[PDB]
């Protein structure tokens, strides 16, 4: 139960994190630097992406 | 006919998982009256007469309303759920002390092994009914799936590793396999039998069948098989040390021919080794139309002798 | 030819919307004829009609044509095309050109999944689904069904990213989100699911591709690889599709309930918590289709939990829906009968469904026909009622012709008998044990003959209904009474057109306040005034043969692809065409005038579609390196020891770095007027990508002569994940090259810059994405 809550909690940060940066408020920020703002929550995005899917498929072989 | 339905109560599996359906019948009898009888409704009572042109009272929703009907699908997954978890856990739980037996699935046939008997045999897989047996399932080529409804639900055959699946045989009969798992232009010409017996009567085969070896009731067929056919074909009723063909050591106990598809008898056997591809498109077995009709006639009376005596499959109840 | 020139040209938004919907819906009607085939030879036992591979090629045909070429096409980019900027109050999409390609993409992968009847080995014949590792074995036109697939990505993605920014940038100034017809918020929760979810699909298609095509594998068990990663990666989209199908029908369903009961929608905001519910739902699920193949207990228990929580969402958006018809006055029109024939199949369609997700009862269920029931029980008599809801409803408006209602009503009837008659009786062969996929079946099988017998006069009756669905649109569009602006008497803005709209859409302009989501409604009420348009203020976007030119020469690329081993001459050639015409398509203006570009957020549209874009590429290396991980922490994949070296990748991590310091500056001094300084960075941002390429090259070459990624998985994976890095350097170098051209020429000013806010943004995305890589790959 706890993996699954775990896995439950990555989809949510992914939601969360894709929320913070993609909301129509946050993309009319103006500066040179929202670009590098948003590319590094691309960054985390992918880490934590990645790592929720992973931990699900290692779930799936732990028998 | 057979009766084949996943509703059978024929094997543990089934019995285990019944008591899912009532629940599943229950939630969408109600769940169809209120919401479809709603709808019924709403189509009945508020029909427009074509003169009416004064609109409807303007209602944007109705907040409790939407709680309601928020809470209480949630309660019913909730209940399935919780029935579904529990359910799982016990088919799923591995039977201490069942019979191993070994399924291999190949493009367009299955190959069993019985690695406590020391047996093997092909396409049709005998058990007894009362004893937990466990199904240790792989290919050797592409994905397959071991379906036998009358007994459980499938289990796929990967290749690279093993599956499993667990349950015991109630009811003695007949019971049709299928694969289920595209596996090519044979997918639909890829079945089996399993052939349930007393446990007293399973006993019986599988001595008889490693007491002796197969019967030669035509030596001339002897030796046209030798010619032909020994190459992809054992007949030891045992693991050869390479796997081509299906084991034919105790084909005339076979009720089936081809995988299960058609009914085994001297003319569906002759039509088969003059033309497999004729039936199952794609087979890697080639045909025999050269040889002689003495020599087919005499390869069949052999063939259909490999067997062991006191058994009928096919007077079972078929499932 | 007058006229073909104009559609080989156009990038109005409307021209565009229709090409897409009438292509879907030739999609529906010959994969429909494909089921007749089907239906034929499974009219009774041992039939000789359609057999073996014959009938898995029509199979795997009927699929993959109604899924990707119709049902998912024309709700969203047909409708939508024509109709969100509409709802929008806009005069045309985010990036009308971007929006031509998508369609040419479009009829491009249509062509190449077809043509494969040409071949050796004809149509593919695995199954929509192309398991490994059947079909990475099969003779069958599976080289064209994948090339399709990768083709039909890009038309998809493109497609997404251009909703999302015209959404995002073109509403009418005063709507806010919240005041957009639920349609629109439909095709907005469509868009980003499938922008982030494709990624599972277009690697499962890519890595069975090359393997096929140069024996790299992560899914051969030989090298520890992992068959079922395959339907891990395939799912991973393949239940999203399904959302992503159901959305925008689900949203026409909400805009036909209001219209048609005089009533405003019920629950607004709920209908819109609903739509986010299924979106992120919808991507915790996938596992429903793996069962059977022996994942641990626990694995499945978690996706059986998800997916019945699916439910309560889409419960809740329909009886927001059924709200909406409550206590209004229903004009009995076709469309709304569609709408109730939609809702009352539904519910049987999603109960079936959450059967389908408890395990125990799936083990029985799976590949059988109470799954063929369970889907075209959804996306027949619902996605596909839904499609013709939206048919109806909108065609007075993209046709400027009425069709008689009496025909209309004639073909609900009989596609809604005739659903009946062909998938009851499947249910009910499902529980009889017949798995799905045969192309025939005994006849010592009881019920199977007389239900598939019964199965088979249904689909006949469909059959009729497609002829009366044509005739009715022929004469509608041969004798047909002409339309009006709003026939329907809609309170959305798409009805405050002309019928159908001129080039420009809206002739008057357009109040600033929008009460609610009803704007007709409201100014009607207030008796606002419209007030013409000045001519002066409307600007329409030039027409332009390069997205077709463009399209057309990746297609010829993916044909040299599927048709030949790679990699050969021929990739090249069309490759360097292509190239070409992308220098030119970004060397064209936009418009023939100068114009004003005021977007809501006071981002470009460049831009907008870009960021946009950039969550299908977030999509696409997080599942891959999700599988990669997966892989390498359960054992299977292992460095070997001629690993490419770190202080090679950390050289490389400072020229790509530094790039994105050169590539910042130079946008800096672009804004402050600087235009040698800028021309300098881009210019040197360039040289420094094509030293990490040249240095990634040679460390390609050498790891190649060490090791094989047909013997090794970690090898196959490195190949897999940084050789795809390394394509996108070169894109994003490309899209780098196109802005200095445009510096080159002077089209790049203080005014427009959007190509070089686009490449530069997808650079900063590439730097972002090496960091990853260094450390999973080098480091690690
Ligand atoms: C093995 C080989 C692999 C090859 C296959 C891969 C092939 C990839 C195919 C990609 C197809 C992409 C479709 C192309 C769409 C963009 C067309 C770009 C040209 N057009 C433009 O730039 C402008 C010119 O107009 C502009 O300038 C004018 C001034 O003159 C002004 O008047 C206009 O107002 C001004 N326009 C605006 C909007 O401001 O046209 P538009 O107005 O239409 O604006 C359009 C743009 C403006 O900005 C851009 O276009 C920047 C994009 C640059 C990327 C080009 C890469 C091409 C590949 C080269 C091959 C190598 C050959 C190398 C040598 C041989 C030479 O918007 C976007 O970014 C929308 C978002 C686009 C998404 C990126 C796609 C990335 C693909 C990643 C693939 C991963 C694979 C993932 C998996 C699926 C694998
Ligand atoms: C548009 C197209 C589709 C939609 C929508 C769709 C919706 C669902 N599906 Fe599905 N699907 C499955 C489960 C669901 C569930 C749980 C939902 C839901 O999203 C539907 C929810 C909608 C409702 C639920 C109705 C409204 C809600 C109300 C009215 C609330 C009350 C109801 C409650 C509380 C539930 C009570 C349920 C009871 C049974 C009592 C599963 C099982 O886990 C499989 C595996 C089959 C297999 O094993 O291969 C599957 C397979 C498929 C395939 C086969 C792919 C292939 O080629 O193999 C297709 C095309 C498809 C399409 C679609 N599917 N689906
Ligand atoms: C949205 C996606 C889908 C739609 C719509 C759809 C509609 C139907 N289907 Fe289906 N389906 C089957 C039967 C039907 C029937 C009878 C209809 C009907 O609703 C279709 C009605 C539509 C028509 C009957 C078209 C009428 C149009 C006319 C009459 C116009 C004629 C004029 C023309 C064409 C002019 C054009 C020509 C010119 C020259 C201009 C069967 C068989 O009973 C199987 C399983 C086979 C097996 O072995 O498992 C199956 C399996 C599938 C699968 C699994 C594929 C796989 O396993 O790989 C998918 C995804 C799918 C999707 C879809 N299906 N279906
Ligand atoms: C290798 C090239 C083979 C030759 C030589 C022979 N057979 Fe065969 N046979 C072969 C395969 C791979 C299979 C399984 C095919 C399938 O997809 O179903 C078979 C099957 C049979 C059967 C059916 C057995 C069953 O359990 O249903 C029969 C009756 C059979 N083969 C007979 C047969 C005879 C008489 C042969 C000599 C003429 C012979 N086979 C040669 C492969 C090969
Ligand atoms: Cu084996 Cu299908
Ligand atoms: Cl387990
Ligand atoms: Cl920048
Ligand atoms: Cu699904
Ligand atoms: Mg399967």
């Amino acid at each position: 139960m706890v993996y699954i809550a775990l896995f439950a909690l990555g989809a949510a940060l992914v939601t969360l994190f894709f929320y913070l940066i993609l909301n129509p408020r946050v993309l009319t920020t103006e500066g040179e630097t929202f670009d590098l703002r948003f590319v590094l929550f691309m960054l985390l995005l992918i880490l934590l992406a990645a790592g929720t899917v992973a931990l699900m498929l290692l779930i799936g072989k732990a028998h | 006919a057979h009766r084949v339905a996943i509703t059978h109560p024929g094997g543990s599996f089934n019995q285990e998982v019944a008591f899912l359906f009532p629940w599943v019948y229950f939630f969408s009898f109600l769940i169809f009256l209120v919401v479809a009888g709603s709808l019924a409704y709403v189509t009945w009572k508020f029909r427009a007469r074509p003169e009416d042109q004064e609109e409807p009272p303007q209602i944007h929703g109705n907040d409790r309303l939407e709680v309601v009907w928020t809470l209480i699908p949630l309660a019913i997954v909730f209940v399935l759920f919780g029935l579904t978890a529990k359910a799982l856990i016990q088919v799923n739980r591995p039977i201490p002390g069942a019979m191993k037996v070994e399924v291999t699935g190949y493009q367009f046939w299955w190959d069993f092994h019985y690695p406590e008997l020391g047996l093997r045999n092909s396409n049709e897989l005998v058990l007894p009914a009362g004893v937990p047996v466990e199904l240790e399932i792989t290919s050797k080529d592409v994905i397959h799936s071991f379906w036998v409804p009358g007994l459980a639900g499938k289990r796929d055959a990967i290749p690279g590793q093993t599956t499993r699946i667990s349950f015991e045989p109630k009811e003695p009969g007949l019971y049709y396999g299928f694969c289920a798992e595209l596996c090519g232009a044979s997918h639909a010409r890829m079945l089996f039998r399993v052939v349930v017996l007393p446990k007293e009567e399973f006993d019986r085969f599988v001595e008889a069948a490693k007491a002796s070896p197969a019967p030669v009731a035509d030596e001339r067929g002897q030796q046209v098989f030798q010619q032909n056919c020994a190459a992809c074909h054992g007949v030891a009723r045992s693991m050869p040390p390479a796997v081509i063909g299906p084991e034919l050591g105790l084909w005339g106990n076979r009720t089936s021919l081809g995988a299960g598809i058609v009914e085994n008898t001297p003319e569906n056997l002759k039509a088969w080794i003059r033309d497999p591809a004729g039936m199952k498109p794609g087979v890697k077995m080639p045909g025999f139309p050269q040889l002689s009709e003495e020599d087919l006639d005499a390869l069949v009376r052999y063939l259909e002798g490999l067997k062991v005596e006191g058994f009928d499959f096919g007077a079972l109840p078929k499932f | 030819w007058a006229v073909l020139w104009d559609l080989l040209t156009t990038v109005d938004h409307k021209k565009i919307g229709l090409m897409y919907t009438a292509t879907a819906f030739f999609a529906f009607a010959l994969a429909g004829v494909f089921s007749l085939l089907i239906r034929t030879q499974l009219a009774v036992p041992n039939n000789q009609f359609l057999t073996g591979e014959q009938y898995n090629q029509i199979l795997t045909l009927h699929g993959a044509t109604m899924l990707f070429f119709f049902i998912i096409q024309a709700g969203l980019t047909g409708f939508g095309n024509f109709v969100v900027p509409l709802m929008l109050g806009a005069r045309d999409v985010a990036l009308p050109r971007v929006n031509a390609f998508s369609y040419w993409a479009f009829l491009g992968a249509i062509v190449l999944a077809l043509m494969s009847y040409f071949f050796p080995g004809g149509a593919p014949s695995v199954g929509w689904t192309f398991y490994y590792p059947f079909s990475a074995q099969s003779e069958s036109g599976v080289d064209f069904y994948l090339a399709a697939i990768l083709l039909l990505g890009f038309s998809s993605l493109l497609g997404n990213a251009n909703f999302v920014a015209t959404i995002y940038n073109l509403r009418a100034q005063g709507m806010s989100l919240w005041k957009m017809p639920i349609y629109v918020w439909s095709v907005f929760a469509a868009s980003v699911l499938n922008l982030f979810s494709l990624a599972g699909l277009t690697a499962a298609t890519l890595l069975v591709l090359l393997e096929r095509k140069i024996g790299l594998s992560w899914f051969n068990p030989a090298v520890g690889g992992d068959p079922v990663l395959f339907q891990q990666f395939f799912w991973f989209y393949s239940h999203p599709t399904v959302y992503v199908m159901l959305l925008p029908y689900l949203g026409i369903l909400a805009e036909v309930a209001s219209t048609f009961a005089r009533k405003p929608l019920f629950g607004y905001r709920q209908m819109v918590w609903a739509q986010m519910g299924i979106v992120v739902l919808g991507t915790m699920v996938w596992a429903h289709h793996m069962f059977t193949v022996g994942e641990s207990t626990l694995f499945q228990i978690a996706f059986a939990f998800f997916t019945a929580l699916i439910a309560v969402p889409t419960g809740v958006k329909l009886f927001n829906i059924i709200g909406t018809l409550w206590g209004g006055k229903l004009q009995m029109k076709t469309p709304l009968y569609w709408v109730l024939g939609f809702i009352f199949n539904f519910l049987l369609g999603g109960i079936t469904g959450v059967m389908l997700s408890m395990t125990p009862l799936d083990y029985q269920f799976h590949d059988s026909y109470f799954v063929v029931a369970h889907f075209h029980n959804v996306l027949m008599a619902g996605s596909g009622f839904g499609a013709f809801a939206g048919l109806y409803y909108w065609w007075p408006k993209m046709t400027g012709r009425m069709y008689d209602e009496r025909l209309g009503r004639l073909h609900f009837w009989l596609f809604l008998v005739g659903y009946l008659l062909t998938f009851l009786p499947q249910y009910a062969l499902g529980y009889l044990g017949m798995p799905r996929r045969y192309y025939t079946y005994n006849a010592d099988i009881a019920g199977w003959p007389e239900l598939n017998l019964l199965s088979t006069i249904g689909a006949y009756i469909l059959g009729l209904g497609g002829l009366v669905w044509i005739y009715t649109m022929w004469k509608s569009l041969r004798s047909g009474p002409k339309a009006p602006d709003n026939p329907w008497g809609g309170y959305t803005l798409e009805w405050l057109t002309a019928s159908p709209p001129k080039a420009h859409n809206f002739d008057v302009k357009l109040p600033t306040e929008f009460p609610s989501e009803r704007p007709l409604y409201d100014w009607k009420k207030k008796g606002v005034e419209l007030k013409p348009e000045d001519p002066a203020h409307i600007h329409l976007p030039n027409s332009s043969f390069w997205p077709f030119y463009s399209a057309a020469t990746l297609f010829a690329f993916f044909v040299a692809v599927a048709a030949l081993p790679v990699p050969n001459v021929w990739m090249w050639v069309f490759l360097a065409l292509f190239a070409y015409g992308l220098v030119r398509w970004a060397l064209e203006d936009e418009y023939s005038h100068p114009v004003e570009h005021h977007t809501v957020t006071g981002k470009s549209n460049a831009w907008m579609g870009m960021a946009w874009f950039i969550v299908s590429e977030v999509g696409l290396f997080a599942i891959l390196i999700a599988g990669y991980l997966y892989l390498r922490l359960s054992g299977a994949a292992t460095p070997p020891e001629e690993r490419p070296a770190l202080w090679l990748a950390l050289l490389n991590t400072f020229l790509l770095v530094s790039s994105s310091f050169t590539v910042h500056f130079a946008h800096h001094d672009l804004r402050r007027g600087r235009f040698n300084p800028f021309r300098f960075g881009l210019l040197v941002t360039i040289i420094l990508g094509v030293l990490f390429f040249l240095v990634q090259s040679w460390e390609f070459y050498q790891f190649y002569h060490h090791s094989s990624w047909q013997e090794n998985l970690w090898t196959a994976a490195f190949f897999t994940i940084v050789g795809l890095h390394g394509l996108h350097v070169v894109i994003g170098g490309f899209g780098l090259i196109l802005a200095y051209l445009q510096a080159l020429r002077g089209k790049i000013t203080l005014h427009n810059h959007g190509t070089l806010e686009a490449a530069s943004m997808y650079w900063h995305l590439v730097d972002a994405v090496w960091l990853v890589i260094v450390t999973i790959f080098y480091v690690w």
